[PDB]
RNA sequence: GUAACGGGGCUAAACCAUGCACCGAAGCUGCGGCAGCGACGCGCGUUGUUGGGUAGGGGAGCGUUCUGUAAGCCUG
């Protein structure tokens, strides 16, 4: 019983270099250099997913801060008293009444005032 | 429901001019790259450029504090063999005091084809004229 | 009962050991026999 | 008999062996950790022990 | 008008007649569900902030579908150790749509 | 080639003492899903806990060629 490689190991190659579209010279044409390349492009994937929940708080942040200062207050005094005046609401919701709704963010402004009065 | 973003197209953008007359260089300085990249808007975002144009006069009127008058030193190399140079900051206000103001701003900006943008938005002047009466700047105490 | 009804017992036909065939199988590379000695060797040991 | 409550509030990661074994003999598992031990003089003896890393409550 | 809810470990911010893509539910696909807990309403210069709730804010939803999301692929190499091994993943979804808001 | 603050720059944006905030990890918590071990009761449920890994040991599988089932089944 002698058996032949051939059909199976095309099958097996084909496979890696559909992975592989879109990428420069011999990444995207070449056996030996497209598995490289699609092992480390898994491997940073993995390593993106905790990555882009750490970038999208850090955009979030920025973002209060810069309407907070337009009503009179900075960052860290703005999320102490709304702690203290048991508001939930967190810093994705946020980040979007302060571009959408500016006559809303003022009034959780003056809630946190207050609080620390 | 993603994230809002700023689009190039669409950004809103305005006029000041500041007088630098007895300020302190660094600190004038902070203020002014803080808005050049529009950081004081809520609509701030990291890869568009949402800041302003700021028009800064009498930039040979700046200060500083200490013996830092004659003490500091500016380094520069010409690429040729033996090529260090440098002068002092009464040299450099005596040459052309316009270049004092924007080296303490370039190096407060991103290093990158966007940073660099950023800086064709900022005009200094070492006089108290400036010819952009058709912009309509307005006064900001900085 | 029919020739393609008929299996054995469970527990009677354990499979084999086969070396070098990848990462995954467990056994790939040296093939369980370590780094660079006489007992790594092809024909390799000392007599009893 | 009167019980009290004990956290733990660091790590145990490159601790004496010794010390890893008075955390088993107390049964905390990880970091915030809470149990509800009795209270006699042999377990404030080993409560003693790791006090740089626990906190009691009364 | 929009409101401001907590369902999954999450906060959505919805409006009449959307529809809202959260975490798995035991709920049938043509049932009715209410969200009892509301954050915040707004409604046009009359704003109501919870403490940390809207006192007598129900929001109303239906249940659409259910499915499974994109399937996401895990890699995990170490070079020059001779170690290599990968996942897959699918995750589940429950969409409901938005079809009154009262408080 | 500045070149013994990472740089800009700083007279505090330096050091000392005290206080209250905030940021910050794949740690902890929340929500959804998968697997291993042990208990309690009838493969099932309830329940507690565990799941980084080279050398190496243990367990369960995918696919390829050939023989029977097959004078069967699919196919101009
Ligand atoms: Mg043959
Ligand atoms: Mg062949
Ligand atoms: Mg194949
Ligand atoms: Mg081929
Ligand atoms: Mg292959
Ligand atoms: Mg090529
Ligand atoms: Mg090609
Ligand atoms: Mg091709
Ligand atoms: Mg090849
Ligand atoms: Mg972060
Ligand atoms: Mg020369
Ligand atoms: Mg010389
Ligand atoms: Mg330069
Ligand atoms: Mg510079
Ligand atoms: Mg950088
Ligand atoms: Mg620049
Ligand atoms: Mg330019
Ligand atoms: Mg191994
Ligand atoms: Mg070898
Ligand atoms: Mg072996
Ligand atoms: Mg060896
Ligand atoms: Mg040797
Ligand atoms: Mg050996
Ligand atoms: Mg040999
Ligand atoms: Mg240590
Ligand atoms: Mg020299
Ligand atoms: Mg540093
Ligand atoms: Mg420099
Ligand atoms: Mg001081
Ligand atoms: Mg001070
Ligand atoms: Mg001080
Ligand atoms: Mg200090
Ligand atoms: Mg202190
Ligand atoms: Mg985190
Ligand atoms: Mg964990
Ligand atoms: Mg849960
Ligand atoms: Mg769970
Ligand atoms: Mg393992
Ligand atoms: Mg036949």
């Amino acid at each position: 019983a002698r058996v032949k490689r051939g059909v199976i190991a095309r099958a097996r190659h084909k496979k890696i270099l559909k992975q592989a579209k879109g990428y420069y010279g011999a990444r995207s044409r070449v056996y030996r250099v497209a598995f490289q390349a699609v092992i480390k492009a898994g491997q940073y994937a993995y390593r993106d997913r905790r990555q882009r929940k750490r970038q999208f708080r850090q955009l979030w942040i920025a973002r209060i801060n810069a309407a907070a200062r337009q009503n009179g207050i900075s960052y860290s005094k703005f999320i102490n008293g709304l702690k203290k005046a048991s508001v939930e609401i967190d810093r994705k919701i946020l980040a979007d009444i302060a571009v959408f709704d500016k006559v809303a963010f003022t009034a959780l402004v003056e809630k946190a005032k207050a609080a620390l009065a | 429901m993603k994230t809002f973003t700023a689009k190039p197209e669409t950004v809103k953008r305005d006029w000041y001019v500041v007088d630098a007359t007895g300020k302190t260089l660094g600190r004038l300085a902070t203020e002014l790259a803080r808005r050049l990249r529009g950081k004081h808007k809520a609509e701030y975002t990291p890869h568009v450029d949402t800041g302003d144009y700021i028009i800064v006069l009498n930039a040979d009127k700046v200060a500083v504090t200490g013996n830092k008058r004659t003490d500091k030193v500016y380094y520069h190399h010409t690429g040729h063999i033996g090529g260090i140079k440098q002068a002092t900051f009464e040299e450099m206000i005596a040459r052309r005091p316009e270049r004092v103001i924007e080296i303490a701003v370039k190096g407060m900006l991103p290093k990158g084809p966007l940073g660099r943008a950023m800086f064709r938005k900022l005009k200094v002047y070492a006089g108290n004229e400036h010819n952009h009466a058709a912009q309509q700047p307005q006064v900001l105490d900085i | 009962m029919r020739l393609n009804t008929l299996s054995p017992a469970e527990g009677s036909k354990k499979a084999g050991k086969r070396l070098g065939r990848g990462i995954g199988s467990g056994l790939g590379k040296t093939g369980g026999r370590g780094h660079k000695g006489q007992k790594s060797r092809s024909g390799g040991g000392v007599r009893r | 008999a009167k019980t009290i409550k004990i956290t733990q509030t660091r790590s145990a990661i490159g601790r004496l062996p010794k010390h890893k074994a008075t955390l088993l003999g107390l049964g905390l598992r990880r970091i915030g950790h809470t149990v509800e031990r009795e209270d006699t003089p042999a377990i404030r003896g080993m409560i003693n022990a790791v006090s740089f890393m626990v906190k009691v409550e009364e | 008008m929009y409101a401001v809810f907590q369902s999954g470990g999450k906060q959505h911010r919805v409006s009449e007649g959307q529809t809202v893509r959260l975490e798995k539910l035991d709920i049938a696909t043509g049932e009715t569900v209410e969200f009892a807990e509301v954050l915040m309403i707004a409604n046009g210069e009359e704003v109501k902030i919870g403490v940390p709730f809207v006192d007598g804010g129900v929001i109303k939803a239906e249940v659409v579908a259910h499915g499974r999301g994109e399937k996401v692929k895990i890699v995990k190499f170490r070079r020059r150790k001779h170690y290599r091994k990968q996942q897959g993943h699918r995750q589940w979804f429950t969409d409901v749509k938005i079809t009154g808001i009262s408080a």
